[PDB]
RNA sequence: AGUGCAGAAGAGGAAAGUGGAAUUCCAUGUGUAGCGGUGAAAUGCGCGAGAUAUGGAGGAACACCAGUGGCGAAGGCGACUUUCUGGUCUGUAACUGACGCUGAUGUGCGAAAGCGUGGGGAUCAAACAGGAUUAGAUACCCUGGUAGUCCACGCCGUAAACGAUGAGUGCUAAGUGUUAGGGGGUGCCCCUUAGUGCUGCAGCUAACGCAUUAAGCACUCCGCCUGGGGAGUACGACCGCAAGGUUGAA
């Protein structure tokens, strides 16, 4: 898996000092970057069907978080659908 | 956090020096890319369940070496099936 | 109860072992399920090398 | 027929192959249920295998085997009549191995009559 | 609440086969009268197969830690030398101060076979070659026998998806089997912030069953249903490599 070093080093970075980890930014940040790494075992050994559940489960988490933050500010969704690598 | 306690079985009908050749390689195959080589004991020169080319057993040891890159014991494992002198390759992870 | 036992050991798995080279069922034994699971597992890391027979 | 014998006897539910041999395969003597007239569900039966080993031991006439250290393989009910009655000259069923057909569920099975 | 999380489980999944049920093949260490066959026998390997295994690597599965255990939404599921991988979250929640529920747009994808590489036999199983039958057999029976039985690539979907259980809000005794893992803790007593299967209070439904861990009572959507056939037969509209679907008055 992403060795817990990977989790904790990436997770401290993708949220500004709004005084802790766990924003609508960095939560999905770790989630999707982990997607992107695990997509290789969904591509290299592209016989992987069941982390196609841990994947799309947190995709649905990411999606219900993503589909409504236009009203938090202009800059969260504007700059952050730029500041996340994921579609739309 | 992934110990490659690379233990193995050597040939049976041979001498001590053949044991030593094998055991210094199988301590050494890992040094390259992270050694942490602790001790080297020489376990049972014993048999097993059934026959292995008219014989049934071989020589043993104890090899404490770890590699977090996971590619030093692959060497120990891929270059084993082929040659009937390295008859088994079973390592652990002391995780 | 015991501490760990791993594929260093193959006859500390003789307490719960048969005469053919296998182990007795856990239901007939009945101890620390977790500790006995890994302890018995290592003997199967040893049926790899097969120091204990299958039949004579 | 070298002054000793080793019993590699067999009994599939049919053709109880009573076979007292020597250590290698040097073909001492053999027997059968198809050696003493029985077919009609007296093939592997205790009342039809009373004298199943003397088509071997006294069609030897020079050995009179003296031991087994047997490997009672190919088991049935004909086993018992092929061991206890293997003591009609001194053939001395002595040791056993507890190794009968015990394959390991890798085979594929033949069919089932209802 | 979600990422922090000890991480931690279980056959959640991807791990070559070093070794082993190593198979019906056979000179064989060994040989010939049997490996073997049965409601009823021929089937069937012997004019130089045999019995089990001395070389026995291999077509391959972990055979034994294997339990009803438990990852996950149903189809599942077994050593690992382990190549990787998420969530799940079990304790409270650090951050933000609603951080929204059934979800016809889309996408869709889901059992051997039906499906895609040539491998295609370890050779069993279809057809059955074949015996045989009480008055009554190409047959569940019987050795052997051509798809398949040994698959890393195109897409799927009919099954008793018999799971015939659709998902928001709690719930009127809790114990109880207990789960890796735990709120107080420390082979000694445990409670759900929890999980399952429940004997079953209590009360409803419809004769029945659920039950502190609810078809009962209260806010829910895609909806179907509202006596039977025949009826999916005129005919039919649109997906589509294929089984085919998926429609539709009389």
């Amino acid at each position: 898996a992403i060795s817990q070093e990977r989790k904790n080093e990436i997770i401290k970075e993708y949220r500004v000092h709004e005084t802790d980890t766990g924003s609508p930014e960095v939560q999905i940040a770790v989630l999707t970057a982990e997607i992107n790494a695990v997509n290789e075992h969904l591509r290299t050994h592209k016989k992987d069907h069941h982390s196609r559940r841990g994947l799309l489960k947190m995709v649905g988490r990411r999606r219900h978080l993503l589909n409504y933050l236009r009203s938090k500010d202009i800059q969260r969704y504007r700059e952050l659908i730029k500041s996340l690598g994921i579609r739309r | 956090m992934r110990t490659y306690e690379v233990m193995y079985i050597v040939r049976p009908n041979i001498e001590e020096d053949a044991k030593k050749a094998l055991v210094e390689r199988f301590n050494g195959i890992l040094a390259t890319e992270g050694a942490e080589v602790l001790e080297a004991k020489d376990w049972g020169k014993r048999r097993l369940a059934y026959e292995i080319n008219d014989f049934k057993d071989g020589f043993y040891n104890i090899v404490r070496v770890k590699s977090d890159n996971n590619k030093a014991t692959d060497e120990f494992q891929r270059l084993a099936k082929i040659s009937d002198d390295i008859i088994r390759y079973m390592v652990i992870r002391e995780d | 109860g015991i501490t760990h036992i791993d594929y260093k050991d193959t006859e500390l798995l003789k307490r719960f072992i048969s005469e053919r080279g296998k182990i007795l069922p856990r239901r007939v034994t009945g101890t620390s399920a977790k500790y006995q699971r890994m302890l018995t597992t290592a003997i199967k890391r040893s049926r790899h090398m097969a120091l204990l027979p299958y039949v004579k | 027929n070298i002054e000793n014998g080793v019993a590699h006897i067999r009994s599939t539910f049919n053709n109880t192959i009573v076979t007292i041999t020597d250590e290698f395969g040097n073909a001492l003597s053999w027997s059968s249920a198809g050696a003493l007239g029985f077919k009609g569900s007296k093939k592997s039966t205790p009342f039809a295998a009373q004298m199943a080993s003397e088509t071997a031991s006294k069609s030897a006439m020079e050995h009179g085997l003296k031991t087994v250290e047997v490997t009672v393989k190919g088991p049935g009910p004909g086993r018992e009549s092929a061991i206890r009655a293997l003591q009609s000259a001194g053939l001395e069923v002595t040791a056993i191995r507890d190794v009968t057909p015990v394959p390991h569920n890798g085979c594929r099975p033949p069919k089932r009559r209802r």
